RNA sequence: GUAAAGCGCACGCAGGCGGUUUGUUAAGUCAGAUGUGAAAUCCCCGGGCUCAACCUGGGAACUGCAUCUGAUACUGGCAAG
RNA sequence: CGGCCCCCUGGACGAAGACUGACGCUCAGGUGCGAAAGCGUGGGGAGCAAACAGGAUUAGAUACCCUGGUAGUCCACGCCGUAAACGAUGUCGACUUGGAGGUUGUGCCCUUGAGGCGUGGCUUCCGGAGCUAACGCGUUAAGUCGACCGCCUGGGGAGUAC
């Protein structure tokens, strides 16, 4: 049911007395299709097992996103680090206007229609972190009439 | 359940130093006597309460209770209290990912379990003297780290905790995993970890013996219920 | 020197919910009191008291829902460097109108909906999410 | 309520800051230190050799009570300013009832002048005393028989420098430290200094009137630097220390202990 | 390996052996998700179970809390909405609708005993509108006994009956100040009639002294 | 602050911004109307060339400017505090 | 900016009151002050010391080291107008958890003692939230905001040429 996908796959060296280390660090991020995702960023000295930590730390610590129907409830702005993000519920049939690593997380996180610009730095890493930081925040109607005292008809 | 005058004579009320504290701990204190904090016993006696009757409701699903403190003034006390309502403890230096990392302690565990097998049921003896008491000091190793928690097999449901500063890690541990916490918190500690604070002095033997007491009754009852 | 009280009042606010005050007091004005009238009628906070009569000191009173704050953002829109004045097409939707914008009018202060309803635009003075 | 208010004044009327109330009541007792609670924020870790008395065994089991000291607080864990001090006063008391009815009468054995004055010992403490206060005349008790038994009558005292001179004989016979800093100087007057911190090239044992002293590294032994003062004497302890050396200008008293 | 090294809390194992085997489990709350471990990637240990001893319908259930989420989680793999309650012998009275009863009872001697076990006591799956039928079955008796309580004129215990919950059948433990509203509440009577009720109760007790 | 980037420091004209209360004005601001904003182009709904491009009817738009009539919370002016 | 004294003189802070009644903040151009070196004229010249000379060292030593040593450093009056002129952090105002100090006021308190409880100004260190590329900053912000100004737009060429 989960449906998981490895973002990018990188190269990352040590030197030591004899020479240069070479390691294998796996970004990938897993969903549902609904509010939950999960991102995991795995390090080995082969791929395969590289990836396989990154799906296992996907796994846990996933995180709920309030969807309304298959897009935003409303524009959200995520940072982290370099990676500041903007992203914009947009009418069915767009589809996924987005780059990248963004893209990836968005597709499972089962968000259908967004229109999306990753200002800033484009690191995957720092990127897809900042677009989880943005659909966290994100809250709906009826979290922000709870939080008010209201009703939804009263926010509208 | 329990009192306040109770409390006072043990040494509740008593807090840290007025350079030694938290200011989150703000709201807890009552005042500052003789340049010691006071800790307000109106504000600590209705929480207390709370806590135990949670620990009291955990018990009755059966759930599983640990008990930490590693004071080495009151380790003494814990492992008591948790014998008493046969809980586990640890009452020596809480292991860093004891629960975070239970499936490696786990093994750790089993180790400990096999070699206390051979020391007593086997009857064996006949082991090369060097050996043999290489065996005997790696069993009394395992046996300090982790004798409380032996029979545990899994995860507790519940950490009832002596001190929030000394024993961070495990708070930590605690609520990365999401297990509910049960913290004394003085002055000068860290309350935002824990769950179901409570305000009183960890230091003093006591105090910490009364803690101590009505946690175990109160687990002692959920169980009987 | 002090040249924007407004600012200063939402400035303020936003350091009592950072900080988890329970209330925020400042020199009190009429336009600020009216901002803060709006805020509890859109429910962002409990209930502001002027109180004072030479000098009196508006007085709100923060609002905290599961733990953490009501007012997840406010921001001046209009300010003295720089002002802004929208008509009643032009006004904006803050949060894709889960906020509001507070919007000073011919009419008296009023959020952004209510200006829309009463077909009449203004200067924008502030969003607060 | 104002309950606990009232309880919080309450407990203030009836505790005070120093080793006054004998309230602390010994807990646990393992050698080598014994444990109260006096009422405060925590336990005091107390030696035995506060609570030996004159042979060296111990007095006190469970229960009992003696109060402390006070005043400073939370060195990082615990409570307490030792409660011998606390028998100072008590010590201080008794010598002040002597005013009343100007005769102060215990036992007081003086054997020789430290620092021209006999040592007079009141049960457990020892103190030291000018030179004139162990006889009443010139009687010299050298050719008393030794360690001999009389009384103290108080011939000197310094009121701010613990120097008490007692005489022992006789029944019948009945800013502020540093400008006139020549009473202990001339070359060698001995005293009697508790130690207060051993700075690993010293061990500070200052008692005279807020003065400081420093037997530091070299003397303290007849062995020169392999020595580590905190090894060798004490930590808070009343000492055979000299002066050797005063500046009344650098304030920098340099005893010895060598002698 | 999760279950065996103390992650998934496995209970009670009401199950058939050589038909369907559902099972619920609980977890101590920290991303573990026991159902998911115990079915893998796309049923991946679910199938090794399926064609272990032989073809079992084995199902997983996501414990929740207690034993009134039990009731529910023991009606899966189907819809439950609603179930009644009791002392000792509760009788989990499944209420579920006739369209989804076909899969929920599944077969008459195999879901109704599979599921009964599940709690461990015992199941009685019912229809909604069984529920209600069976509900009403209840307002009107503790009237419906020929009003052996109280009594006193008839046309004021019509008015009474008409705004009183649960009859009047022991009703004197409960909130004895919500009928004082009712128009119609001078001096202490009312109060007076639940305790007319109390001493029917006693002059049952009699009754019982008629017959023993 | 260290990546490019705080005048070496001040005073200070012009300029920019301006505590708080009342009154007034109505310049800014907002609302409505009138006049204009060529046609074509763009966009919406239509029609005609077999379709399309292309042609084409009606609308919308042309975010503006000018006026007149209102509104007066804010900003401004004036008067008193 | 550092020995004492005197004469003339600017600012800062506190204590209470009394008064004025927005008179304020910022500031392109403009004006002033602006280390050291340097220049001009006139004085002065102990020590030190660019330049210079000799002796060493060295492969060489137009240096480092040694012996000497003149401009200058000092004073008066002018000019110069730059420095890693740095907190590499523009000015003014408001708001946001703490601890340990220093310094300088001041209110009360039995100063019963060097103290006890406050309340102001300036100031050093540590550290929370938050911020930050990180380092770190952290009520003296590099946090949360407002007003005005100055400045940046790849490295070199070049802060150079005209």
């Amino acid at each position: 049911e989960l449906q998981e996908k490895l973002i990018a796959v990188n190269r990352v060296s040590k030197t030591v007395k004899g020479g240069r280390i070479f390691s294998f660090t796996a970004l990938t991020v897993v969903g549902d299709g609904n509010g939950r995702v999960g991102f995991g960023y795995g390090k080995a000295r082969e791929v395969p097992a590289a990836i396989q930590k990154a799906m296992e730390k996907a796994r846990r610590n996933m995180i709920n996103v309030a969807l309304n129907n298959g897009t935003l409830q409303h524009p959200v702005k995520g940072v982290h680090t370099g990676s500041r993000v903007f992203m914009q519920p947009a009418s069915e049939g767009t589809g996924i206007i987005a780059g990248g690593a963004m893209r990836a997380v968005l597709e499972v996180a089962g968000v259908h229609n967004v229109l999306a610009k990753a200002y800033g730095s484009t690191n995957p890493i720092n990127v897809v972190r900042a677009t989880i930081d943005g659909l966290e925040n994100m809250n709906s109607p009826e979290m922000v009439a709870a939080k008010r005292g209201k009703s939804v008809e009263e926010i509208l | 359940t329990v009192s306040m005058r109770d409390m006072l004579k043990a040494g509740v009320h008593f807090g840290h130093q007025t350079r030694y504290w938290n200011p989150k701990m703000k709201p807890f204190i009552f005042g500052a006597r003789n340049k010691v904090h006071i800790i307000n016993l109106e504000k600590t006696v209705p929480m207390f309460n709370e806590a135990l009757a949670e620990l009291n409701k955990i018990a009755s699903r059966k759930g599983k209770i640990l008990f930490v403190g590693t004071k080495r003034a009151a380790s003494e006390a814990v492992k008591d209290a948790a014998l008493s309502c046969d809980q586990f403890f640890v009452n020596h230096r809480w292991l860093g990912g004891m629960l975070t990392n239970w499936k490696t302690v786990r093994q750790s565990i089993k180790r400990l379990k096999d070699l206390e097998t051979q020391s007593q049921d086997g009857t064996f003896d006949k082991l090369t003297k060097k050996e043999a008491l290489m065996r005997t000091r790696e069993l009394e190793k395992l046996e300090n780290s982790l004798g409380g928690i032996k029979d545990m097999g899994g995860l507790p449901d519940a950490l009832f905790v002596i001190d929030a500063d000394h024993e961070h890690i495990a708070i930590k541990e605690a609520n990365n995993l999401g297990i509910p916490v049960f913290a004394i918190v003085d002055t000068n500690s860290d309350p935002d970890g824990v769950d179901f604070v409570i305000p009183g002095n960890d230091d003093a033997i006591r105090a910490v013996t009364l803690y101590l007491g009505a946690v175990a009754a109160t687990v002692r009852e959920g169980r009987s219920q | 020197s002090m040249q924007d009280p407004i600012a200063d009042m939402l400035t303020r606010i936003r350091n009592g919910q950072a900080a988890n005050k329970a209330a925020v007091t400042m020199p009190s004005s009429k336009l600020k009191v009216a901002i803060a009238n709006v805020l509890k009628e859109e429910g962002f906070i409990e209930d502001f008291k002027v109180e004072g009569d030479t000098k009196p000191e508006l007085e709100l009173t923060l609002k905290y829902f599961q733990g953490k704050a009501v007012v997840e953002s406010i921001q001046r829109v209009s300010r003295p460097g720089l002002r802004i004045y929208k008509r009643k097409d032009e006004l904006p939707k803050v949060m894709a109108g889960l906020g509001i914008a507070v919007v000073s009018t011919s009419k008296g202060v009023m959020t952004d909906r209510a200006a829309r309803q009463a077909g009449l635009g203004g200067e924008i003075i502030c969003y607060v999410a | 309520e104002s309950f606990a208010q009232l309880f919080e004044e309450s407990l203030k009327e009836i505790e005070t800051r120093p080793g006054s109330i004998v309230r602390g009541v010994v807990v646990a007792i393992d050698k080598d230190v014994v444990l109260v609670d006096a009422g405060l924020k925590s336990e005091s870790a107390i030696p035995a050799e506060q609570f030996k008395n004159a042979q060296g065994e111990l007095e006190i089991q469970v229960g009992d009570e003696v109060d402390v000291a006070l005043d400073a607080v939370e060195d990082g864990f615990g409570e307490t300013l030792l409660s011998r001090e606390k028998a100072k006063r008590h010590e201080a008391w008794i010598t002040l009832e002597k005013a009343y009815e100007d005769a102060e009468t215990v036992t007081g054995v003086i054997n020789g002048k430290v620092k021209g004055g006999f040592t007079v010992e009141l049960n457990g403490i020892r103190a030291f005393l000018p030179g004139s206060l162990v006889d009443v005349r010139p009687v010299r008790d050298t050719l008393h028989l030794e360690g001999k038994e009389l009384e103290f009558k108080v011939i000197k005292l310094d009121q701010k420098r613990n120097n008490v001179v007692v005489s022992r004989r006789a029944v019948i016979e009945s800013e502020d430290p540093w400008v006139a800093i020549a009473k202990r100087y001339p070359e060698g007057t001995k005293l009697t200094g508790r130690v207060t911190n051993l700075t690993d090239y010293g061990c500070f044992v200052e008692i005279e009137e807020g003065v400081e002293g420093l037997v530091h590294v070299s003397e303290m032994d007849w062995t020169n630097k392999n020595i580590h003062p905190s090894k060798v004497v004490n930590v808070g302890d009343v000492v055979e220390v000299m002066v050797l050396d005063i500046d009344e200008e650098r304030r920098r008293i340099s005893l010895g202990l060598k002698q | 390996p999760e279950i065996g090294e103390e992650v998934i809390e496995i209970k009670a194992a009401a199950r058939d052996p050589g038909s369907r085997a559902k099972i619920a489990v609980k977890t101590n709350d920290k991303r573990i998700d026991p159902v998911g471990a115990c079915v893998g990637m796309r049923g991946a240990r679910v199938q090794a179970v399926s064609t272990e001893l032989g073809g079992e319908r084995i199902d997983i259930v996501l414990w929740d809390d207690n034993p009134a989420q039990f009731v529910i989680n023991a009606m899966a793999p189907a819809d439950v909405a609603s179930i009644v309650v009791d002392e000792d012998k509760h009788t989990m009275d499944i209420a579920v609708e006739a369209g989804n009863l076909a899969q929920a009872i599944g077969r008459n001697g195999q879901n109704v005993r599979l599921a009964s076990q599940l709690s461990g006591w015992e199941l009685n799956v019912m229809t909604v509108d069984d529920l209600q039928a069976k509900h009403q079955a209840e307002a009107h008796a503790a009237i419906d006994t020929f009003t052996k309580y109280l009594d006193i004129d008839e046309d004021f215990a019509t008015v009474l009956v008409e705004e009183g919950f649960s009859t009047l059948e022991e009703l004197a433990y409960v909130p004895m100040k919500e009928l004082l509203e009712i128009e119609g509440l001078d001096e202490p009577t009312v109060e007076a009639l639940r305790e007319r009720a109390k001493n029917a109760l006693a002059t049952i007790a009699q009754a019982q002294e008629e017959s023993l």
